[PDB]
Formats: C-alpha cells, structure tokens, sequence
C-alpha cells in the first residue's frame, strides 16, 4: 500500500496491485546504452535478444509465462509474467537464466541467429522509422562523445562485429548483484517473492562493483540526414534539460505540457488550449508535434519533434514554435500554467497508474535504481500544484532564453534553415 | 548649348539634369536587382549553388 523495499544482499522491491489478475517479476540492471562505448554499442540490444531467443521463451511458455526485456539508456531490465499463483516458477526461470544457464543460450547456432535477427531489426529501423530514428540522432549530436550519445539500439558497423566473448564481457561487468534490484509488480505480495528468493543461496560475483566513466555533456550542434525521395522533413530540436531528481524535473515537464503534443488529423487536438496552434494552422504548418522533457541520470533534453508534408514552410514552424518558447520567459500565462498542471497530473497517472504490470516493473526497478525509492503520485502532484507562473519564468530563463540548441533532421528539410537563425529564435528583441 | 557656346544656359541645364539622372539610374537599379533575383547570384566555382544556400 505503499510499495515496500528490503535488503538482505540482493534488494528486493515490489508493488502489489489487488485489482491485477497477472504477477511480473524480473531485474532491472543499473545500466544501458549509457554504459557502452561506440565499438561494443548493441550488446545490451544483443542481450536483449538472446533472452527472447525461441529456446528461452520456449521453455518459458511450457511454464504459462512471458518474457519482457526493455534496453534504456540508463538501465536495463528483464522480466518474467505470469498467473498470480505460478510466481515462483518465474523466479525458477529467472534464477536459471542468470545463474545456472550461460553456454545454453550463448550457443554458436543461437548467438550467430540472434545476432543476424538484431542486424535486420536495426537495419529496418534506419532505413523506415523516420520519426524515432531522428530522436536518436538528437541525442547522438547533442551529446557527442558523451555516454548519452549512443542509440540504444546499437549501430550496424558496431553489431557486425560483436563475438560471444563480447557479451559476457558485459554480462560480467554489469550484471551485477550491486548494479540490480529483484522487482515485483502485479498481484503478488512481498513476503512471498523476499522468501522465495532468500530460499536459494549463493552469490555470482558479489561485492564486484561496475565500471565507471566520464560524464554527459550537451553540444550546440546539429547533423542534417536530408532525404528529397521521401515524403516529409522529420524534426527534432532541443535545448538542455533536466536529469532526474533535479530541482526542476517537474517545472521542466510542466512546460513541456504547456505546448503539448498534436496531430492535424485528430479533430479535438486542433481544438487544444495551445496558443501555437492559432499559428500553425492556417496554412497548416505540420501534420503532427510533441514536446519533449527527458530526464536521465547525467542530464537531460527539452524541445519537440515535428512531422510535416509542408515542405517550403518549415521556417515558420519553426519560427512560430521558438516563438511560443519565447513566452515561458517574459509572458505565459496563470491559465496555461493552469491548464499545464492537470493535464501533466493526467499524464503521469497514466503512466504510472496503468493496467501493465512489466511497464510498472520497468518504472519501480528503474526509479529505485537511482534513488534508491519511488516518489508516489501524491507527492509529485502536490509539487506540481505547487508550481507558479515565477518558476516557469525563472526555469525558462535559464534553460531556453537564448541558449544552445540540438537538432536533427530527416527527409525534405532543404527549408529548414541555417542553425545560426534557429539558434537566433531562442531570445526576442528587448529595449 | 542652349546657344553659341558653354555658357550660362549650358551650366544651368546641366545642373538640372545632373539632380535628374541619380533618380533615372536608383530605378535602373531596382530593374538590376530585379533581374538579378531570378536566378539568383552567381559563384566562385561557376556552377549550380543550388545544393547549398545560405540565408
Ligand atoms: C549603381 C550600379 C550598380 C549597382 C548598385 C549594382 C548592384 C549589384 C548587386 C547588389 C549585385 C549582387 C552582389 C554582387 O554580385 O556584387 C549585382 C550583381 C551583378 N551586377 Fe551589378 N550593380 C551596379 C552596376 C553594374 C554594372 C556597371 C555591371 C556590368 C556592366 C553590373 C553587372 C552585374 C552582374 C553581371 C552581376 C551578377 C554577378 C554574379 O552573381 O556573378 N552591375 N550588382
Ligand atoms: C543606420 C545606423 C544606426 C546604427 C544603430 C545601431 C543599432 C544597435 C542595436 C543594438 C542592440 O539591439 C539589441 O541587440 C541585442 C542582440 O545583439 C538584443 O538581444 C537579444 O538577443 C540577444 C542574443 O540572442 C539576447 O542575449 C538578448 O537577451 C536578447 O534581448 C537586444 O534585445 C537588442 O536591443
């Protein structure tokens, strides 16, 4: 009733759901993307794999369960779902597979399989998911020669030449009891999964602490993929954000919620209490936008991502988006702070409060991974409720009035202009 | 001349017409720039520059 963590070696954490009729139980690794370099990059992907590999799922199926594993950039997480009842028989899977099984699943028919299947999944996604494909080169301009930098995906020169010995060079330095936490998620009680687990015994490599490195760091800079055979410009643009457990985590998303997200085509979206929207569609600027307040560890990115077939415009959508930005500084209103505040609490209650049990098990390991606990929704509400017009100003001030900007692009963006005008955009004339 | 030689009318004609023609040569301008506008500036490799403009 308000999500319990215990420690006996291995920290246990769990969030019981009464209304749930499932149970997921896994571990979330304290490190992703972030942790590898640019020649090793796609061994967390290639895990990933290897852990959905047929073999592995097969012999979970004969049990009831499902597997689940999500590769981020600062963690890393596999679970296993299945009948409330049937939760120790995850825990059997989940034990053989990160302490009795090594050699089964990293077998030259299975690793070389799996490896070919990745490659053919990276490929598709460079070449066809323009939208995503764009956010990842964002964060790979933006950080640049920082851990943050890396897709989380891998890259295809790096995947080709990823060996077996690669992968459990990873394993061994990252899969590590002191870089981990056990959760537990759905319809299942502490107790129950805390003496299952202190039922077994053992260690596999204890104490052994993970490898560390040097910190983000956000460039000004831009990378432009222009593509005239495809149908749109694809976008993104961001200044700095925040990390997570910053001052301003909240601020920050709150904003981004000021400008939200909308697609053309969606009726109600054009009728949103958005002062950008009057601008944009007129002479329909885009099909669709969202704005972005991603937090990770080192640091963060705040901006959008924008679609749109209205390829001689783009510097209008621009130009009237930064303009919006503009405002947070100098004139944004009590209602739009107002309106901002519900509709983040809508949105991080569904997020949070969703019907999914590995979505939550991601979100628990994840969070508790950081720092140590899970904030609850009733206390980010209460900070939210708590923000005035004063720290939108005071935050806008600092991290968009005239401040270096990251941006990445795809397909038609012949129009998109030079970055010294965009760049321009970030301020206003003042007397 | 205005007469039998460079004399007083000449001096005063030419006055006039030398406030004239800076006005005469401002709209041969604006036409210079106007056909200049349409296909845009040349460059130093004196090829297409349409790959790679600038604002
Ligand atoms: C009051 C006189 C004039 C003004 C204000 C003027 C102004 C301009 C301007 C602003 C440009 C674009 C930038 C540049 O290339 O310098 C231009 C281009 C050009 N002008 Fe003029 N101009 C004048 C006289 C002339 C004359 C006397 C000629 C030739 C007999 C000429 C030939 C050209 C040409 C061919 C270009 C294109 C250069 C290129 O892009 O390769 N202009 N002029
Ligand atoms: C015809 C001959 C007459 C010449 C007269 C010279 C004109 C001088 C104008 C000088 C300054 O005009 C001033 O320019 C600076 C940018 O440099 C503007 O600054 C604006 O952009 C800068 C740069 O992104 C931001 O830091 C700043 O917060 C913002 O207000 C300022 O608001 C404006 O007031």
């Amino acid at each position: 009733a308000e999500v319990t963590q215990l420690s006996n070696g291995i920290v246990v954490a769990t969030e019981h759901n009464p209304s749930a009729h499932t149970a997921s139980v896994g571990v979330v690794f304290g490190s992703g993307a972030a942790n590898e370099n640019p020649y090793n990059n796609g061994v967390s992907n290639l895990w990933k794999n290897i852990f959905l590999s047929k073999e592995n799922s097969a012999v979970a199926a004969k049990e009831g369960l499902a597997l689940s594993s999500n590769i981020s950039r600062d963690f890393q997480s596999y679970i296993v779902s299945s009948l409330p009842g049937s939760t120790d028989k995850s825990l059997d899977f989940l034990n053989q597979s990160f302490i009795q099984q090594k050699a089964n699943l990293l077998s030259s028919s299975n690793f070389e399989a799996t490896k070919k299947s990745v490659l053919k999944q990276v490929q598709d996604f460079e070449d066809n998911d323009h939208p995503n494909r764009v956010l990842e080169h964002l964060h790979s301009t933006a950080f640049q020669n920082t851990p943050l930098s890396l897709p989380t995906r891998g890259t295809l020169e790096s995947l080709e030449n990823l060996v077996v010995a690669d992968l459990e060079s990873f394993a061994n330095n990252h899969f590590l009891n002191s870089n981990a936490v056990v959760v537990g998620t759905g319809n299942i009680k502490h107790e129950d999964l805390v003496n299952s687990i202190e039922s077994k015994n053992l260690s596999l490599q204890t104490g052994t602490k993970p490898v560390l490195k040097k910190k983000a760091a956000f460039l000004g800079s831009e990378v432009r993929l222009r593509d005239d055979t495809l149908p749109k410009a694809w976008i993104s643009l961001a200044v700095e954000g925040e990390p997570v457990n910053s001052p301003n985590y909240f601020v920050a998303k709150l904003a981004a919620q000021i400008f939200g997200s909308y697609n053309a085509f969606e009726p109600a979206s054009r009728l949103q209490g958005i002062k950008l929207l009057d601008n944009i569609q007129e002479y329909q600027l885009c099909d669709n936008f969202n704005h972005f307040s991603l937090s990770y560890k080192d640091s963060g990115l705040w901006g959008f991502s924008t679609a749109t077939r209205n390829v001689t415009m783009i510097d209008d959508l621009i130009h009237f988006t930064l303009k919006q930005w503009n405002r947070l500084t100098i004139s944004v209103t009590d209602t739009e702070v107002e309106r901002a505040k519900s509709l983040l609490k809508l949105q991080l209650g569904q997020l949070y409060e969703s019907g999914n049990p590995v979505n939550d098990a991601n979100l628990l390991g994840a969070e508790v991974l950081i720092k140590g606990s899970k904030l609850s929704l009733g206390e980010a509400f209460k900070k939210i409720d708590a923000i005035t017009v004063k720290d939108v100003k005071a935050w806008a001030g600092k991290r968009l009035w005239d401040q270096d900007i990251a941006i990445a692009g795809t397909g038609q963006i012949e129009g998109l202009l030079d970055y010294m005008r965009i760049r321009s955009d970030m301020s206003m004339m003042r007397w | 001349w205005g007469g039998f030689s460079v004399s007083n009318p000449t001096i005063q004609r030419f006055f006039a017409l030398h406030y004239l023609v800076p006005f005469i040569i401002a709209a041969m301008v604006i036409m210079h720039l106007m056909a200049l506008h349409i296909h845009g500036s040349s460059n130093p490799l004196g090829i297409t520059g349409n790959l790679d403009r600038i604002p």
